[PDB]
Order: structure tokens, then C-alpha cells, then sequence
């Protein structure tokens, strides 16, 4: 099974190296492909109290094109300077706010934030919500094991 | 001051050991399988988070249990049930 | 041997995968 | 592809890898030369003793 499963993984690392490497190595790391292998680097932990979310995903300087992912301000330490950035995939912080797409009518988006989600409507913040608020379908195949009674 | 009476058949004890031995082993092995199963899914999920980005339709249809349309809406996808159509139409 | 047809989904119905 | 600064790349070659720097050959290397992370979920099943 594993020998078979690997064939998917060699593809998955192409699709999203960060998640694949993070799951495979055992630590939250950032990776990038360098041909037939990925380079990794440990990511710095950040407390959730030191991160604030900027409101509007619009861009005042370039109309029609606007951010695809929420913008945040984070500080490494409680007394550290406030540094701009944008939220990423599975709670990762991007220094460059380069996630720009043409603005679309009917913009309703959910983003992973902390232990829950943040919901935006028309490139504007709408509200936060907890994980339990969204129904869950299981990707796991259940297997119930009971031991022999002594 | 009493005299101890001894049963004439040790077999029960042997049975116990036998029933212990087998049991212990399986209660080990199956348990390992359980863990081995668990991590698998926990590991497998990392593939799925990519697959849903490729075509949310098939992924949602397989995971939910009904043929549904899906569209990726940020970090989560929205689904909608799909109506049947006869093959002659 | 039967077909399925359906429009794009709406934001009303949202579903997430289970965490480990 | 357009040439990019800081071009350091590994390529599968024979039974090992070949490493290039700045779109130029650097050197060959064996499989053991690169650390390995395992995608295999270990399952140690051992047999009953007779």
C-alpha cells in the first residue's frame, strides 16, 4: 500500500510543497521545489494575540484588482514592531502582499484563521466563526478495534 | 490449621495460559494495526487537501456520499446536490 | 447507468473535512 | 525557462542525483548524500512463536 501511495506523494509535493514537507518531516516548515527535490526551512512560531486583521481586501491604488487573501499585521514579540503581511494556507504568514486577483462580483470567502474561520463579503470582512459552526464530512475510514476480554 | 484440597485437573490453568497467550498477542497486533490505520488517514488527509483544489466536484462527491457540485470558496468549498437525469433523455 | 446535472453551488451550503 | 539568479538544482540521474549551479554542472552525488523523510506509515507485525 505504501509503495503504491508514494506515487501520489511525488505528485503532491509538486502541487503544494509547504504542506507536503510539513506533514512529512514532522515540523511546520516551509519548502520549495529545486528540481526533483525540495529544500526546507523551519518556520518561526507566532502567538495569536500579536496578529490583527486588516479590514478591506480592496486596493485603493489599483481599482478593479484587489487582494485574494486577507491582509494582517503581526509582531514577532509583544513589544515587537508591527509588520504588514497576508494570511496564507493553513495559518502561515506571507511577508509579501502579492496575492492579487481582479475583483469579482459575488465575493464570499472563508479563510482559516486561528482555530476557526473568518468570513469576508465583497472583499470586506464580515465576521469570525468557530470550527464547530461548519459541518464536517470525514475523509477517514472508520475502523473499530476491540480487544479480547480477559 | 487447615488442610488444603487440590483439584485433580490442572487443565484449566493450561487453558488460561493458552487463552492468555493468544489473547495478549492479538491484543498487541490488532492494536498496532489500529494505530497504523490511524496515522494513515491523518497522513492521507494531506493529499486530499490538494485534490479538492484540482476538482472539488469529484472530491466532494466522494467524501459526502452524494453526487454534488462543489466550488472552492477560499479555504473551504461549497456544495450543492445534483438532480438525476434518465439515460434516454 | 444514469446521469447527474446541477448548477454551481452557493455559499449557503458549506462543508469542511475532519481534522486528525 | 527564463534563467533565474541563484539557480541551484538537483536532478535524478542514474541511481543518484546530479547538482547544477547557475545553469552549469557542479557534481554528481549518491542517494545517501541527501537526508530522507519517510512517507511510509510503519507497521511492525510479528508472528506467533510456535
Amino acid at each position: 500500500l505504501q509503495n503504491h501511495e508514494l506515487t501520489l506523494w511525488n505528485e503532491a509535493r509538486k502541487l503544494n510543497p509547504n504542506a507536503i514537507a510539513s506533514a512529512t518531516v514532522g515540523r511546520r516548515a516551509s519548502a520549495r521545489m529545486l528540481g526533483d527535490v525540495m529544500a526546507v526551512s523551519t518556520c518561526v512560531p507566532v502567538a495569536p494575540d500579536n496578529v490583527i486583521v486588516q479590514n478591506s481586501m480592496r486596493v485603493s491604488s489599483r481599482p478593479g484588482t484587489c487582494y485574494s487573501r486577507p491582509l494582517v499585521s503581526f509582531r514577532y514579540e509583544d513589544q515587537g514592531p508591527l509588520i504588514e503581511g497576508q494570511l496564507g494556507e493553513n495559518n502561515e504568514l506571507r511577508l509579501t502582499r502579492d496575492a492579487l486577483e481582479p475583483c469579482t462580483v459575488g465575493h464570499r470567502r472563508y479563510f482559516i484563521f486561528g482555530g476557526g474561520y473568518v468570513y469576508f463579503e465583497e472583499y470586506a470582512y464580515s465576521h469570525q466563526l468557530s470550527r464547530a459552526d461548519v459541518t464536517t464530512v470525514s475523509t477517514f475510514i472508520d475502523l473499530n478495534i476491540t480487544m479480547l476480554e480477559d | 490449621v487447615e488442610r488444603i484440597k487440590t483439584t485433580s485437573s490442572i487443565e484449566f490453568a493450561r487453558l488460561q495460559f493458552t487463552y492468555n497467550h493468544i489473547q495478549r498477542h492479538v491484543n498487541d497486533m490488532l492494536g498496532r494495526i489500529a494505530v497504523a490505520w490511524c496515522e494513515l488517514q491523518n497522513h492521507e488527509l494531506t493529499l486530499w487537501n490538494e485534490a479538492r483544489k484540482l476538482n472539488p466536484n469529484a472530491i466532494a462527491s466522494a467524501t459526502v456520499g452524494r453526487r454534488a457540485s462543489a466550488r472552492m470558496l477560499g479555504d473551504v468549498m461549497a456544495v450543492s446536490t445534483c438532480v438525476p437525469v434518465a439515460p434516454d433523455n | 447507468a444514469q446521469f447527474y446535472v446541477c448548477p454551481p453551488p452557493t455559499g449557503a451550503t458549506v462543508v469542511q473535512f475532519e481534522q486528525p
